[PDB]
């Protein structure tokens, strides 16, 4: 319980032809 | 002779008057190492982000 922490993260590369 | 030759005229004793009524040892401690003043083992709680 460090107050959770820095959690800046979500989806990566939705690239390709789409 | 005549009266008044007290053989054991004496007041032995009388030594002690009211001694210690307890001496109040261990009188006041309030040891109480610690107090109110909530602490939280965690950190950064109710806030992160």
């Amino acid at each position: 319980a460090p107050g959770s922490q820095g959690a800046p993260g979500l989806q990566g590369a939705p690239g390709a032809p789409g | 002779g005549a009266p008044g030759a007290p053989g054991s005229q004496g007041a032995p004793g009388l030594q002690g008057a009211p001694g210690a009524p307890g001496s109040q040892g261990a009188p006041g401690l309030q040891g109480a190492p610690g107090a109110p003043g909530s602490q939280g083992a965690p950190g950064l709680q109710g806030a992160p982000g």
